[PDB]
């Protein structure tokens, strides 16, 4: 019931891109997508979060090599700062 | 990569202070090594300036210290800095030693031996430094301690008139004491470096006695700033001591010219030397008195033989902890008897206190702690 | 004893640490640390101070007995 | 107030050193004047400047 | 029994049931104690280093874990003593074989 | 700039990377950005803007460190903090 609830809540209307790349055509794919996507009936999320900044260490000496990552907060998509 | 990890001096500084694996457990009781280091360099520098403005002669000594207290700018504050810095030095030294005995850190051998040599050197050094004002108390105390050196037969009178410069206290004796006080703390700093060298050989300790290889944290930037806090607290205590009451621990009877016929009623060494002065006047014997003094200090050296327990520190063993606080109270009792005059019932209770001191340290520590071992079903 | 790199072979351990700028300097100084330091005081001083009340009884008792013995003029 | 202060005086090391030395000199000024003022204000009466005022 | 009540009172006053420790964590390191620590099972040795790291972090932060987490008096899975007795017997065997 | 141009041009070829470029473009952009606009926005940045952005994001910060394995030689976090910003050593 919770997984069908998840399916009913998320994967439906505002959030979907149908892409087609290659030596293909636009209008016939447009018409058949209008055929197959007829009657979806889909009609509050994506909120920001906090970048805390912290440390965690796994002492596990049964491993052959050492894996260490460090990160600061990045810009995102919509800035030339990202470029 | 780094200049610190590759330069053959900055390697020494890096494996001393920057990247030393230090415990993540030690309280303010472990700051006192750095506190003695900063007290020692403060004593070196203030003694250097005081030795720049001083003339060692038996008439010019008291006159010259009067000159430093009156004429030269801030000469009285640097005089008081050197005196009360010596007093705070000895208080931090006994807190250091009490830490090293109570937290079981005396399982190290050569660290303890070099610390004992440091103890002899600083006690003789500060004694000669207290002889340097040429006060009446200092004159008689020099007489007392040097004839205690003459207490051993067949060598004594010859050896002590050899370290006198005549058949009495001379100008030459004051020059000798100026030279040896003037040269000893550099040897003391060298022995402190050897002390720290064997310490970095072995590794530090925690309050618990449990070896702490899982949580070695660097000295910088944690114990650097904690030693900054502790040293600023020591500096402010030292400055309130040298400014608000310079003679709360400065004995007033020092401030007279050394008349060789004076003989004051009260006589004592300076108040850090009271328990070394009480055990002498405890047992009525000359060679027995100096032998009991040598026995007191050398039994405090003997102490790592006496450890019979299965633990290291007294944080977990409450009854021997309380016995150690009985020892702490008996130390303070010997200080109080040193603060009381040479009279008969006080010598009775001083013999009681000194023999109870030796009864705790000689016998009751291993037997008490082995009852503590025996009680834990081991 | 030596520097890092060799000391003890430990697996199975996670440690969570926080950057100090997210956190306050003195969290509940006068409401949790004061009961902590009162408990740490309350544990040990009834073991450490009773040697000092022996010292203070020796102080008063020996002082008054000495003044009684030496002021018989 | 705070972000302006980080923007001005806390970006590079030389500016931080200059502003702490300039803060030390202004603290020298105000701290010496306040310390001497309060010290001679709690010792009003039998202090030497009254006798220099008379004489 | 009087002495067994002394033992219970003494383990209560010792203060590492407060710290969450056991019998096999308070031992001073000579050479042979270190040898018996090297002679340990894997799960017990990992539990030992975790209990050591807990006691270190707690005594740093000077906090005692509450009443629900204290190590009781005879629930103790004591383990280092047989290895320690074997190492003492082998050491005394070697030294007495040199004495003879 | 040379390596980023060459990496993006060598990326945008084949069926899967170009189709996933279409996907990851229309996830948030509201359109798909072609190669020419990224070429322009590469050409629109000199060294001064680069050191502005690096001073904007990297200098004297609060990072996030994840260590995994035999990582005992990694020093404590405040060493990374006090060595993260240059006081010119
Ligand atoms: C090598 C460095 C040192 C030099 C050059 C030095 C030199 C002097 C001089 C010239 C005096 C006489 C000043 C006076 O009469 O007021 C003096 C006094 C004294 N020094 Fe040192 N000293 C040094 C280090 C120390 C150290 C390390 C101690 C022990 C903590 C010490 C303990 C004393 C004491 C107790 C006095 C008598 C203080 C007083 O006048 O009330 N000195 N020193
Ligand atoms: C001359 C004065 C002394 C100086 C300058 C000095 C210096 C130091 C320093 C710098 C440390 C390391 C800091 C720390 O405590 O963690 C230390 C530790 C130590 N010192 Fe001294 N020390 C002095 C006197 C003594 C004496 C008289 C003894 C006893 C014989 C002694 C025994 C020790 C011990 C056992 C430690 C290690 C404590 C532990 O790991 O728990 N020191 N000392």
């Amino acid at each position: 019931a919770d997984l069908t609830e998840y399916l009913s809540r998320h994967y439906k209307a505002p959030r979907m891109v149908l892409a087609a790349a290659g030596g293909l055509e636009h209008r016939q794919l447009l018409d058949l997508a209008q055929k197959h996507f007829s009657g979806l009936s889909g009609t509050p999320t994506l909120t920001p979060c906090r970048f805390t900044g912290s440390e965690i260490r796994h002492r596990e000496d049964g491993l052959p090599l050492a894996h260490v990552a460090i990160a600061v907060e990045g810009p995102g998509w919509a800035n030339p700062d990202n470029v | 990569i780094n200049i610190r990890k590759t330069h053959p001096l900055m390697k020494i500084v890096n494996n001393a202070f920057i990247d030393l694996p230090a415990p993540s457990n030690i309280s303010s009781w472990w700051n006192f090594g750095s506190l003695l280091g900063i007290c020692l360099i403060l004593q070196i520098l203030t003694g250097l300036f005081l030795a720049m403005h001083y003339t060692p002669d038996t008439t010019t000594a008291f006159s010259s210290v009067t000159h430093i207290c009156r004429d030269v700018n801030y000469g009285w504050i640097i005089r008081y800095m050197h005196a009360n810095g010596a007093s705070m030095f000895f208080i931090c030294l006994f807190m250091h030693v009490g830490r090293g005995l109570y937290y079981g850190s005396y399982t190290f051998l050569e660290t303890w031996n070099i610390g004992v040599i440091l103890l002899f050197a600083t006690m003789a050094t500060a004694f000669m430094g207290y002889v340097l004002p040429w006060g009446q108390m200092s004159f008689w105390g020099a007489t007392v301690i040097t004839n205690l050196l003459s207490a051993i037969p067949y060598i004594g009178t010859n050896l002590v008139e050899w370290i006198w410069g005549g058949f009495s206290v001379d100008k030459a004796t004051l020059t000798r004491f100026f030279a040896f006080h003037f040269i000893f703390p550099f040897i003391i700093a060298a022995l402190a470096m050897v002390h720290l060298l064997f310490l970095h050989e072995t590794g530090s300790n925690n309050p618990t006695g449990i070896p702490s290889d899982t949580d070695k944290i660097p000295f910088h930037p944690y114990y650097t700033i904690k030693d900054i806090l502790g040293a600023i607290l020591l500096i402010l205590i030292l400055m309130l001591l040298v400014l608000f009451t310079p003679d709360l621990l400065g004995d007033p009877d020092n401030y007279t010219p050394a008349n060789p016929l004076n003989t004051p009623p009260h006589i004592k060494p300076e108040w850090y030397f009271l328990f070394a002065y009480a055990i002498l006047r405890s047992i009525p014997n000359k060679l027995g008195g100096v032998l009991a003094l040598v026995l007191s200090i050398l039994v405090l050296v003997i102490m790592p033989l006496l450890h019979t327990s299965k633990q290291r520190s007294m944080m977990f063993r409450p009854i021997s902890q309380c016995m150690f606080w009985i020892l702490v109270a008996d130390l303070l009792t010997l200080t109080w008897i040193g603060g009381q005059p040479v009279e008969h019932p006080y010598i009775i209770i001083g013999q009681l206190a000194s023999i109870m001191y030796f009864l705790i340290i000689l016998v009751m520590m291993p037997v008490a702690s082995i009852i503590e071992n025996n009680l834990l079903k081991w | 004893g030596r520097q890092f790199g060799h000391l003890t072979r430990v697996r199975h351990v996670i440690t969570y640490s926080l950057s100090p700028f997210e956190q306050r300097a003195f969290p509940h100084y006068f409401s949790k640390g004061i009961p902590n330091v009162l408990r740490r005081t309350r544990a040990c001083i009834l073991r450490v101070a009773p040697p000092f009340v022996v010292f203070y009884l020796v102080y008063t008792w020996g002082t008054q007995e000495f003044e009684k013995s030496k002021r018989k003029n | 107030l705070t972000a302006r202060l980080y923007s001005l005086l806390f970006r590079r090391t030389s500016t931080f050193a200059l502003t702490i030395v300039v803060g030390a000199l202004f603290f020298e000024r105000a701290f010496d004047q306040g310390a001497d003022a309060i010290y001679e204000h709690i010792n009003e009466g039998k202090l030497w400047k009254h006798i220099k005022h008379k004489y | 029994k009087w002495l067994e009540g002394i033992r219970k009172w003494y383990y209560n006053a010792a203060g590492f049931n407060k710290l969450g420790l056991m019998r096999d964590d308070t031992i001073h390191e000579n050479d042979d104690v270190k040898e018996a620590i090297r002679r340990l099972p894997e799960n017990l040795y990992n539990d030992r280093v975790f209990r050591i790291k807990r006691a270190l972090d707690l005594s740093m932060r000077q906090q005692i874990l509450p009443k629900e987490q204290w190590t009781k008096y005879e629930e103790d899975k004591f383990y280092l003593e047989p290895y320690l007795k074997e190492v003492i017997r082998e050491r005394k065997e070697r030294e007495e074989w040199t004495k003879k | 700039k040379n390596l980023l141009r060459n990496a993006l041009v060598s990326h945008l070829d084949g069926t899967t990377p170009v189709c996933e470029d279409i996907g990851r473009s229309l996830l948030t952009y509201g359109r798909r950005i072609p190669l020419a606009e990224w070429e322009s926005r590469i050409a629109e940045v000199d060294a001064r803007v680069v050191r502005e952005v690096c001073s904007k994001y990297f200098y004297d910060q609060c990072p996030a460190v994840a260590g995994f394995g035999p990582i005992e030689q990694l020093p404590d976090y405040n060493r990374i903090r006090s060595g993260m910003f240059w006081l010119r050593f």
